[PDB]
């Protein structure tokens, strides 16, 4: 379970550097599940994209990376389009 | 030398038409006729699509850094280095 900054986050490169390898590389052989903050920004969007780029590059190979994200559903910007009364499939 | 002067010839023959020399000239007048009225192939040369071509880049920019890591570090490895440390 990663958490961080999620409005006002800034980093070096070399803490960017860690993300690309070091958290991907331990996530991707035990079968782990990363669970985190479901945003747009900051440290969940460095997770979103770190383990996205790892499913183009893995070239059509077995199984991804699952991600979990969980945030609160009042501040959401368009959900008004998400209630569907009947199951939205 | 030989591998690499392999390339030309197929070069000219894909350029080249499938008629023979005798039945060349119905591929010379259709030739001749169309550039009179009015491009190389599509498996030589071509323009791809813009997103399509910014995938592959990801892809290979991507795949640069892999190189790049196992490159150094085979480079850590000759002896002259460990003399050095």
């Amino acid at each position: 379970s990663v958490t961080g900054g999620a409005k006002n986050f800034n980093m070096k490169p070399r803490l960017k550097s860690i993300f690309r390898r070091g958290l991907v590389k331990v996530a991707q052989t035990t079968g782990a599940w990363i669970i985190t903050g479901g945003s747009h920004t900051g440290v969940m969007k460095q997770v979103g994209e770190a383990v996205r780029d790892f499913s183009l590059s893995s070239s059509y190979k077995e199984g991804e990376l699952i991600t979990i994200g969980v945030a609160t559903w009042g501040t959401v910007h368009r959900r008004e389009g998400l209630i569907h009364p009947t199951g939205s499939f | 030398i030989w591998k690499f002067q392999r390339h030309d010839l197929i070069e000219e023959y894909h350029g080249r038409p499938a008629a023979p020399p005798p039945f060349i000239l119905l591929s010379h007048l259709q030739l001749f006729i169309k550039r009179v009225v009015l491009k190389r192939h599509k498996q030589l040369k071509n323009k791809l699509e813009k997103n399509e071509e910014a995938a592959l880049l990801s892809w290979e920019i991507y795949l640069k850094e892999n190189y790049l890591q196992n490159r150094q570090f085979q480079q850590k490895q000759r002896p002259e280095q460990k003399i050095e440390d």
